[PDB]
């Protein structure tokens, strides 16, 4: 979670303008699970 | 040639932003 806001931080200027966030992140993301 | 909606200002910025981040 804290990784979420620091992400938020690191990838939220690749956009500039803007960025509910949703699915719609402005990095590319994918679960891998058991 | 490229078609030209037409909406009444009622909810643009939320499904703009979704189109956006959609396609």
């Amino acid at each position: 979670k804290k990784l979420r806001e620091v992400l938020h931080e690191l990838y939220k200027h690749l956009d500039s303008s803007a960025a509910s966030q949703q699915e719609y992140y402005p990095y590319v993301y994918y679960k891998i699970d058991c | 040639g490229f078609v030209a909606g037409v909406i009444n200002r009622e909810r643009i910025p939320t499904f703009e932003r979704m189109l956006w981040r959609v396609c």
